[PDB]
């Protein structure tokens, strides 16, 4: 088999993770977290997360793909071959993930075909999808819905009632899912990456337009409340622990913890390789990504909710379509507002596609290192790239179908960001520190990087990030409250149970793979586990 | 190995007077790894300058470090009597690690 | 105060062999790697071998690659240095120096241990 290949530059790792973890985690999903968490309080678990977990975490899932030149499942064959499953996990979390994120740009394409004509179609109240409530946002001043709360629910939804009726497949969204999958499988299988032009249009456009949205939206009237909304947090909302959980979920999901990514994009760093500093640059990147997408998305809520007449809290959708309501209506206030919901849907297809394909890679990246010289470089692996994308292109049609907006949310809850995140972040804080064991592994990135990790990534692998994630998800699990829709529909119990099988998919590959292995060596219990922690 | 061809030895100066060292490397030494060790006259070496512009503990302000990549220097704005040693520069970044030669700076 | 304290300094013959300590105070020997720089008589300062902080990554230079073998004592804080076929051309002056630090440097030094080959 072939050598495993290395970055051809410095930047290639650097625009991989800056394409990969900064992508609608920080622009679409970090908005209706901290909208459906209250917004100020959100920031606390947000901000604990990030520095005792987040960062740590993240620069640790690098590094160990830096050490072991192998990515997300075959890394942790030389860390301790017993939690092998912490990889296994990691493809389940990626693979879901990668289910329900093409389904958001799936929605994004959407907006974005429907923006090319002359009138943007959530602007007003007069198509065949609306509803006799609808006013138009200047005149609900002067039970009323704005036309991109229906146009979002009743054109790109088409939200049926529950998800006991899935409705039918949308068509629309169904053409635009396959046109995302057509445009992932021919970014991967011909492996283009677009090496001369990510470093400029790429790397900075998305951000040049969020820059536009900031603009945008701290010139609303009414923006004041909203920041308001967003930063001052309520205390009395920390004590319930879904915050926490959510804060935590959105750490780990920003950041592409849990996944095999950052493993993958770590394991084509060179050995002598100083990571630290790119890491923390990146990861400042990240969070300041989501943390100024918050203040121009809540700035935009808080002028909603001075035109509209309603609170803050109220006025949008407390769920994944939040991106999809505020941001639409914010450009339906910009000067040519065709052009300008173009450029922001090309910004949200540049950032879902560029993550997407830095996880897909990394899914694949660990399904091929568990098997080298089956799946080599082509006539047998590309198969198995168009495989992966068309099973995972008809797991999203489940989230297409008029009732499938319930579907997306039971994956986004459950599926790839929540316990599952705690549980995989957990074990592998937990090997390192203890099984592996931080002096060790502190004597590993001396021996690549120059030096050894501070207290705070040595203290934050070993004590904050498991009694952070043990902490939350005992606190979820003793206080808890099931999964709700934009605050009103109730899941039946058939969907969480749904919902808790994919988390407990993404959690089952850890102990089934303890179990496996400790079954399939030889000798006594003692002594297979003495063998089991001996990495390879 | 990265042979790291400093500067000729024998070099004497006025004290009080601005001196420099070059250190040239055989390989490219990233310019964090690169660091410059004070040695005096019959005691072990300590460290002056590390990560070619640092300033270790004890080193007065006066020296400086600059250079990247292949040329390396050792800049001293004005020189005192005790600034009467020998002066090795060393990348410690390849692991077959080498320091430079000697550069004695000696008075008149 | 960090202090090193090398030991074993004394003449052998040709072919022989001998092995210092690096005794360190001060610090925690276990958390910074450690590495032996030699001085030849001409001043020409040579590193001659590095081992880690828990000793699993030992590096040597090509004069030494096959013949020093260096190792630590984490419980009593002490460096060693096990010399085998001392040529002519290995007469130095030893230093153990506490370089953990790639971007630091050997920060501190210690005394030094005369081998001399005759
Ligand atoms: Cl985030
Ligand atoms: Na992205
Ligand atoms: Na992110």
């Amino acid at each position: 088999p072939p050598q495993r290949e290395k970055w051809s530059s410095k930047i290639d790792f650097v625009l991989s993770v800056a394409g990969g973890f900064v992508g609608l985690g920080n622009v679409w999903r970090f908005p209706y977290l901290c909208y459906k968490n209250g917004g100020g309080a959100f920031l606390i678990p947000y901000f604990i997360f990030l520095f005792g977990s987040g960062l740590p975490v993240f620069f640790l899932e690098i590094i160990i793909g830096q050490y072991t030149s192998e990515g997300g499942i075959t890394c942790w064959e030389k860390i301790c071959p017993l939690f092998s499953g912490i990889g296994y996990a990691s493809v389940v979390i990626v693979s879901l993930l990668n289910v329900y994120y093409i389904v958001i740009l799936a929605w994004a394409t959407y907006y974005l075909f429907q923006s090319f004509q002359k009138e943007l179609p959530w602007a007003h109240c007069n198509h065949s999808w609306n509803t006799p409530h609808c006013m138009e946002d200047t005149m609900r001043k002067n039970n009323f819905t704005s036309p991109v709360i229906e146009f979002w629910e009743r054109n790109v939804l088409s939200l049926s009632p529950g998800i006991d009726h899935p409705g039918s497949l949308k068509w629309d969204l169904a053409l635009c899912l396959l046109l995302v999958w057509l445009v992932c499988f021919f970014c991967i299988w011909k492996g283009v990456r677009s090496t001369g032009k990510v470093v400029y249009f790429t790397a900075t456009f998305p951000f040049a337009m969020l820059l536009v949205l900031l603009v945008r939206g701290l010139t609303l009237p009414g923006a004041g409340a909203g920041i308001k909304f967003y930063l001052y947090p309520d205390i009395t909302r920390l004590e319930d622990p879904q915050v926490w959980i959510d804060a935590g979920t959105q750490i780990f999901f920003s950041y592409a913890i849990c996944l095999g990514a950052m493993t993958s994009l770590g394991s084509y760093n060179k050995y002598k390789y100083n990571s630290y500093r790119d890491c923390m640059l990146l990861g400042c990147l990240n969070s300041g990504t989501s943390f100024v997408s918050g203040f121009a998305i809540f700035s935009i809520l808080g002028f909603m909710a001075q035109e509209q007449g309603v609170d803050i809290a109220d006025v949008a959708e407390s769920g994944p379509g939040l991106a999809f309501i505020a941001y639409p209506k914010a450009v339906t206030m910009m000067p040519l507002p065709t052009f300008w919901s173009i450029l922001f849907f090309i910004m949200l297809l540049l950032l879902g596609l560029d993550s997407q394909f830095v996880e897909v890679e990394g899914q694949i990246t660990s399904l091929v290192d568990l098997y080298p010289s089956f799946l080599r470089k082509g006539y047998r692996r590309e198969i198995f790239i168009a495989f992966v994308c068309s099973i995972s292109y008809l797991l999203g049609l489940t989230m297409v179908t008029e009732g499938g907006m319930y579907v997306f949310q039971l994956f986004d809850y459950y599926a790839a960001s929540g316990v599952c995140l705690l549980w995989v972040a957990f074990f592998e804080c937990f090997v390192i520190a203890w099984i592996y064991g931080v002096n060790r592994f502190s004597e590993d990135i001396r021996d690549m990087i120059g030096y050894r990790p501070g207290p705070w990534m040595k203290y934050s692998w070993a004590v904050i990030t498991p009694v952070l994630c043990v902490g939350c998800f005992i606190f979820s699990l003793v206080k808890y409250v099931p999964l709700t829709y934009n605050k009103t529909y109730v899941y039946p119990n058939w969907a969480i149970g749904l919902g808790w099988s994919l988390a407990l998919s993404s959690m089952l590959c850890v102990p089934l793979v303890i179990v496996i292995r400790l079954c399939q060596t030889e000798g006594p219990f003692l002594v297979r586990v003495k063998y089991l922690l001996t990495p390879r | 190995e990265n042979v790291l061809t400093q500067s000729p030895a024998i070099m004497s100066t006025s004290p009080g007077e601005k001196v420099t060292m070059t250190c040239r490397a055989s390989s490219s030494v990233g310019s964090s790894y690169l660091h410059w060790y004070q040695q005096k006259s019959g005691a072990s070496p300590k460290l002056w300058i590390y990560s070619t512009s640092n300033l270790a503990s004890g080193v007065p302000a006066r020296f400086s470090g600059s250079g990247s990549g292949t040329s390396y220097s050792l800049t001293i704005s004005s020189v005192e009597a005790e600034d009467a040693a020998t002066y090795y520069c060393q990348q410690f970044s390849g692991y077959p690690l080498t320091f430079g030669s000697g550069t004695k700076l000696e008075m008149k | 105060e960090v202090q090193l304290v090398e030991s074993g300094g004394g003449l052998v013959k040709p072919g022989g062999s001998l092995k210092l300590s690096c005794a360190a105070s001060g610090f925690t020997f276990s958390s910074y790697a450690m590495s032996w720089v030699r001085q030849s008589p001409e001043k020409r300062l040579e590193w001659v071998a590095e081992i880690s902080s828990g000793g699993r990554y030992i590096y040597y230079s090509d004069t030494v690659t096959g013949r020093f073998t260096i190792s630590r004592d984490n419980a009593r804080n002490i460096l060693h240095l096990e010399m085998s076929s001392l040529r002519s051309e290995d007469t130095a002056m030893y230093y153990c120096a506490r370089g953990e630090v790639r971007q630091r440097g050997f920060d501190y030094w210690g005394q030094g241990t005369t081998l001399t080959v005759s």
